[PDB]
């Protein structure tokens, strides 16, 4: 919300530098998207932290196709390694949350998820502002991290485990790009 | 209702650096070096001295003294790091002991010369860079709101350190401020290219320019065999 | 307030140099230094237990240098065996934490996060945990200093010394 | 700090160094505390050295381990042959004294008065003249004992007969 | 005064550029630069005479590098043969002299000493010796540069040029 | 004109104990001791330079003790190599200078000699040289301790230490 100053944190303040908020109704649409994109991209960043660390389940993801959990790539192509009979299950459960349980039509972003004494907002309202800003700020940093993780695999061809094993962290002197 | 920065893009005066792009209203003209260059609108969203604590984290409206403070300290370091990227390749290197190891100060690639010199060389440079930043914070503690950006109390005016006299006239002094700022912005671009070429070539810049400003060994004429 | 905390029961307000009555304008920075030196030493003491218990991560901290995490010594020479490009990455991030995230020019030490996130609702349950941070912080200052001088005097790290049973300084080969 | 317990018929308020030329009572009562803290230890240390040099021992078997009291040498070498299980007990109990029961718990009427109303061998039957010289005795007895005990240890390592 | 101190008989006031009234405020540093350059070049001419007379110190400049004093070239490559830790000592001492002891920002050259420790009280005699210091500085400035270009154009030091009988120009000379 | 004779650049007036108005009464002696300790130390660092450069007097100091000038050590133990019949001769003669000829009773430091026999009549000429005698006297006091301390912490004299390349603080 604008009046509490939820997204405006202390390094930059009200960081709308290109002038996109020209009234109050288009802020609530944009914050509903920013908070939703931040919640998706945070679980996307914890995915790449877990996948590129090699932490896999034991057994077969698809035993009728013989596809182990170990032979899914930890990079940007690992989701499509998965058989489409299997990730139709992912789209159908996540689509059921998006329409019924956590309806993404709710622009407020509240879905009542309260983990009680870890947020007693009625007796410490400063913890409300701390946890509301940190949901956006960790979502904004993970939105740029997953755009980092995606394009670093595209321009190098290696995933994050492979380009860190090679020490390939500089776009200069390598055989890739015109630099 | 509207953003505080959407109102600065509503006035949106004519620019000079980007004369097709209509610089925002927060570039008032009253600052040194403002040429109407803010296409991303950072001056509409001004920062405060966050390092002083939480009460300094907010930025005052219309005050870019901390953006200019970070601009001057980036450019003053960048200026002396052009020479640091160049002068070992031009004026030779320093010799080493058996303690530090011979050829420790002798890596003409400036980026892996960071990882070749001893750690006590890097630590004492960092602590000297630390000491003048302690001197900076103690100046911004004392001056506060009347703190001029880039002031380390070195030079001409009030009770500053002036071992050279340096007693400029009061508007040849603002030309020196503009000469400093234009060299700050230029050497920031220059030290980026030095850092990027040292990675891309693997050698120093005198070692890449000097190899390109020389004739190749197969193209060189044998030359001057006429008695 | 802050001038009565740090003063617990077995001694009270303990200032043998008398700088509370002499220079009260320097106290709240000196409390901030005491709290920061405490919090640094508490992570430093806990680090020495974890290092000397041979809890290492895996692999190489610097594969160019061919230097594993277990190749790091568990004593004083451990942070200095880390390569200089690696030590510059620690200090650049710790300067980002100590100037931007938890700015150490903020002298009340209060950075938005509470005690495990929560603000202590009572005022003297707050003062009890404010004293427990200071007292554990003051005890860890002597703990990390007592671990650094006793490594460089006995020549062994804390695993080395404890393996050897070199606990008695009166019947070994030392001074006195 | 002219007339109190250190003021003295041979040498009244000696004070050569720059210690207490001010009115800071809290500086003085800290330094007065440690001077009898050093004196009360060193008084028992003069006696505690000269019973070991005279060869007097406890009747034997400092441990179940087969080490007697006469096997333990005298001087600085006593510290190396005391069994380490018992040398923890010496440091833990002296630490138990120095933390808990050695204090101005209840408030004495001077510095060093550690009678908490628990143990008192008199101190009412004095004529207010005799109290302050009888703790000016133990200040000066503690004064000479710490130059006494420092002589016994500088000359043990030197080897000089005393 | 300082404006009258550089003028002597055959030329008088001599400025072809005319900066004595074009830039009258820049004069009092430009006198101090001329006096500094003159003082530096006078010691440089006397140094080259001493080096080429083979007056050496009888020892080792750097015994670490097996470098005797007599192994150093007596020409323009003299301090190029000094080891780099040796020029660091020269630059550190004359940082103390050119910034603190006799600071070059003092634009009258009047630091502590007189002429052999004497303050010349006669103003016409003091102006005479101030004229001599400037004129011998101007002569040594031309003298040291014509010494330096005669070495690099012959490839010989001043001892070798007077050993081979090479005073006559193979290039083209200019001297009084 | 003696309370401004030690005041120079960067330090200016330097008194961390604050004795200049803790004891304004004892400055006349305390200046005369600093000047005397400066004059003794200035002739001592010059002494360590002459001794470690092997400038000797090419003869016998004590032919009775069969002892020539080149046999005396050039370090801190050179005063002990002199026989006591000879060092009694120097405290018999410096008793004549320190009590009678230039008495150290005289707290001015001023005797019949001037600066190379001349009286300096320009007053900061004279105060410049008086500041130099104090400052070179102060630097020689810290110089003669740093010579004697660094000798005994290496055991070698200054000639021996420089010949071995023992300048950099390796062992300390
Ligand atoms: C999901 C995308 C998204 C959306 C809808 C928003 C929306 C908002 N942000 Mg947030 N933000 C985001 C991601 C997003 N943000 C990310 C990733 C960061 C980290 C860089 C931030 C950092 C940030 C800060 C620090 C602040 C905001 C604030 C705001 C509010 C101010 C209006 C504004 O600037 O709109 C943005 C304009 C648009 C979304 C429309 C333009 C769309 C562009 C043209 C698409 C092109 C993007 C390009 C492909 C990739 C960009 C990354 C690239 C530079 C590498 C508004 C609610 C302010 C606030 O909340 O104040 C109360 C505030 O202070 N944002
Ligand atoms: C154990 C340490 C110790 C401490 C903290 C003190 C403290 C004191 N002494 Mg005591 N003193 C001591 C040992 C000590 N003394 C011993 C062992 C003797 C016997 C030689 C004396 C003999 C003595 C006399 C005769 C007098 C004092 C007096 C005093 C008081 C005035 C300050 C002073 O001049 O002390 C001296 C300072 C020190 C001893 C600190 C030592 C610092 C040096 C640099 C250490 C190295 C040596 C002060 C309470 C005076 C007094 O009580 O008047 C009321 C007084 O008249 N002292
Ligand atoms: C009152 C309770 C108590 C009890 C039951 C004990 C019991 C013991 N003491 Mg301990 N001790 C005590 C209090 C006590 N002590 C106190 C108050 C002191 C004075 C500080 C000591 C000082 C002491 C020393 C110096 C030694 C013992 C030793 C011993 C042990 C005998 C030998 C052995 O190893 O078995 C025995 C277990 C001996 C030991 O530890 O043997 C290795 C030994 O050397 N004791
Ligand atoms: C170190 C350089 C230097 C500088 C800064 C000066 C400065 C000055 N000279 Mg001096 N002079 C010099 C060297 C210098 N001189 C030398 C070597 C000679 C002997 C040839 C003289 C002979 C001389 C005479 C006879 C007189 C002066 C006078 C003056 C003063 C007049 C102000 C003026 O308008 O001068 C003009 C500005 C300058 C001289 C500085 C400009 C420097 C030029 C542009 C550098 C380029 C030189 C060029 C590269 C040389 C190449 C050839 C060489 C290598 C052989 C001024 C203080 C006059 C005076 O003192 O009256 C008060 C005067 O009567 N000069
Ligand atoms: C300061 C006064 C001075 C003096 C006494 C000399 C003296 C000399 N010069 Mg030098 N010279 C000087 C300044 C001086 N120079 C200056 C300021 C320059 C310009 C930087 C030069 C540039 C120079 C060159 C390039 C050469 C000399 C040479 C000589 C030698 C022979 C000159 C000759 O006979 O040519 C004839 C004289 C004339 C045509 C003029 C009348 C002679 C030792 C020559 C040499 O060293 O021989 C190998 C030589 O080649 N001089
Ligand atoms: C309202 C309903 C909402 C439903 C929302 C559901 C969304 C589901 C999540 C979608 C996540 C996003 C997927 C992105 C696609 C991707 O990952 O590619 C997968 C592959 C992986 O390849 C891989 O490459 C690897 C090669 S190597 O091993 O690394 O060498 C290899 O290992 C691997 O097998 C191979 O697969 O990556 C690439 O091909 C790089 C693609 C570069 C970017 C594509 C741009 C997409 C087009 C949009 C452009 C703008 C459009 C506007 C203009 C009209
Ligand atoms: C309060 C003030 C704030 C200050 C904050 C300070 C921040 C700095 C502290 C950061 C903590 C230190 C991290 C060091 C990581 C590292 O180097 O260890 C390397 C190791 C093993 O390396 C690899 O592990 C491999 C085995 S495997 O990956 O574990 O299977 C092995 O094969 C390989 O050789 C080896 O390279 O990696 C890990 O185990 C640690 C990473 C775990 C994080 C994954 C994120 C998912 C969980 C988060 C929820
Ligand atoms: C060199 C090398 O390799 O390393 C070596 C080094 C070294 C040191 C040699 C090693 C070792 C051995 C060590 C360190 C052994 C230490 C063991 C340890 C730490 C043993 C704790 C006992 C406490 C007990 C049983 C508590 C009873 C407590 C009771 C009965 C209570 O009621 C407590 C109480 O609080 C309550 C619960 C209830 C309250 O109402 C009342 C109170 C307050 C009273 C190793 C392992 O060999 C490794
Ligand atoms: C921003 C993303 C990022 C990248 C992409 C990255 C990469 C590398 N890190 Mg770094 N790093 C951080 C961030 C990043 N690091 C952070 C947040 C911290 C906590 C403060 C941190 C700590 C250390 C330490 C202690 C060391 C270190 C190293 C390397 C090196 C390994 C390859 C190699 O060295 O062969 C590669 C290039 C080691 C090193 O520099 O060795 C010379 C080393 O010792 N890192
Ligand atoms: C008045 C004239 C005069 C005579 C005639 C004379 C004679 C001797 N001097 Mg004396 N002397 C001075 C004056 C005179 N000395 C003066 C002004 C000083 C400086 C203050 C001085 C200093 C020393 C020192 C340091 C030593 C010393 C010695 C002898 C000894 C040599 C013969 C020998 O020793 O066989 C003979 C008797 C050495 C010594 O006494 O050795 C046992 C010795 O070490 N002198
Ligand atoms: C309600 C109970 C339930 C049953 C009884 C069931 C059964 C199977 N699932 Mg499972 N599933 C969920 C629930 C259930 N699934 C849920 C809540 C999710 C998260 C949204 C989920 C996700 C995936 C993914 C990613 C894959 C997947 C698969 C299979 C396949 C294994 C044998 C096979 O290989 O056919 C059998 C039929 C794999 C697959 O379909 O491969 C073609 C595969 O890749 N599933």
């Amino acid at each position: 919300e604008l009046e509490d100053g939820i997204g405006a944190v202390a390094p930059l303040g009200y960081f709308d530098p290109l002038g996109y908020i020209k009234d109050e109704e288009t802020f609530i649409r944009y914050r509903a998207v920013e908070r939703k994109h931040g919640r998706v991209a945070m679980m996307a960043m914890l995915g790449t932290f877990v996948h590129n660390n090699g932490w896999t389940f034991d057994g077969y993801l698809s035993p009728s196709q013989g596809l182990k959990f170990s032979d899914i790539d930890s990079g940007i192509g690992g989701l499509f390694q998965v058989p489409p009979a299997g990730l139709a299950q992912i789209i159908l459960l996540c689509g059921f949350v998006e329409l019924a349980w956590w309806p993404a039509s709710n622009l407020s972003g509240d879905y009542g998820v309260r983990l009680g004494t870890l947020n007693d907002w009625e007796e410490q309202p400063a913890k409300y502002y701390r946890q509301k800003n940190a949901e956006l700020n960790n979502g904004r940093a993970a939105m740029m991290g997953i755009l980092g993780t995606f394009t670093h695999e595209v321009i190098t061809g290696q995933n994050f485990a492979e380009q860190a094993a090679a020490g390939h962290f500089s776009p200069f002197g390598d055989g890739q790009g015109f630099f | 209702g509207a953003s505080p920065s959407a109102d600065a893009w509503a006035n949106s005066i004519e620019s000079k650096a980007l004369p097709f792009a209509r610089a925002p209203a927060t570039l008032d003209g009253t600052m040194l070096g403002d040429f109407g260059f803010d296409p991303l609108g950072f001056s509409t969203v001004p920062v405060g001295p966050w390092f002083t604590g939480i009460e300094g984290r907010n930025g005052q409206i219309g005050n870019l003294n901390w953006y200019r403070e970070a601009e001057l300290i980036h450019g003053r370091i960048a200026q002396v790091a052009v020479v640091g990227f160049i002068a070992p390749g031009l004026f030779g290197t320093l010799p080493g002991n058996e303690w530090t190891g011979v050829d420790a100060y002798s890596n003409l690639n400036p980026l892996e010369a960071f990882s070749q010199v001893p750690g006590l060389a890097i630590l004492q440079i960092f602590l000297f860079m630390s000491y003048l930043e302690v001197r900076r914070i103690n100046i911004i503690k004392e001056e506060g709101e009347n703190y001029m950006p880039g002031d380390l109390r070195i030079g001409q005016g009030e009770g500053r350190w002036n071992p050279f006299g340096l007693d400029y006239s009061p508007e040849a002094y603002e030309e020196k401020r503009l000469q400093e700022l234009k060299h700050c912005r230029l050497a920031m671009i220059g030290v980026f290219g030095l850092w990027a070429q040292a990675q891309a070539s693997g050698v120093g810049v005198t070692e890449q320019i000097g190899a390109a400003l020389t004739t190749p060994d197969y193209y060189a004429k044998a030359g001057y065999f006429l008695p | 307030s802050e001038i009565e905390l740090g003063a617990t029961e077995p001694l009270g307000v303990f200032d043998p140099l008398g700088w509370l009555e002499t220079e009260p304008e320097a106290f709240e920075r000196r409390r901030a230094v005491e709290r920061k030196h405490g919090r640094v030493a508490m992570a430093a003491v806990v680090g020495t237990i974890v290092h000397n218990n041979h809890i290492v991560f895996d692999g190489y901290i610097s594969p160019s240098n061919n230097l594993k995490f277990s190749d790091i010594p568990t004593g004083i020479d451990g942070i200095f065996s880390v390569p200089t490009a690696g030590l510059a990455q620690i200090i650049a991030f710790l300067g980002f934490v100590e100037l931007a995230w938890l700015p150490a020019s903020q002298y009340d030490g209060d950075y938005g996060v509470g005690y495990f996130g929560n603000d202590i609702l009572d005022p003297e349950e707050k003062a009890r945990k404010l004293n427990a941070e200071l007292n554990n912080g003051r005890a860890a200052m002597m703990g990390i200093m007592g671990n650094m001088v006793a490594e460089k005097i006995t020549g062994q790290t804390m695993y080395e010394q404890y393996a050897a049973g070199h606990f008695n300084p009166f019947n070994d080969g030392e001074g006195f | 700090f002219e007339n109190e317990l250190g003021a003295q018929p041979p040498l009244g308020f000696f004070d050569p160094l720059g210690l207490v030329e001010d009115g800071n009572q809290a500086k003085f009562d800290r330094l007065r505390y440690v001077e009898l803290k050093h004196g009360r230890i060193s008084m028992l240390a003069v006696v505690g050295y000269l019973i070991e040099k005279a060869g007097i021992r406890l009747p034997g078997n400092i441990s179940y381990d087969g080490t007697s009291f006469a096997d333990i040498p005298d001087g600085f070498a006593a510290l190396s042959k005391i069994p380490d299980a018992g040398l923890f007990q010496l440091f833990a109990f002296i630490g138990f004294l120095e933390v808990f029961v050695m204090k101005d718990i209840t408030g004495g009427e001077f510095v060093g008065d550690f009678r908490n109303g628990f143990i008192d061998f008199g101190w009412d039957s004095f004529d207010e003249e005799t109290k302050l010289k009888k703790r000016a005795i133990e200040l000066n007895q503690g004064r000479a004992a710490m130059m006494g005990i420092l002589a016994l240890m500088v000359h043990e390592k030197l080897g000089v007969s005393l």
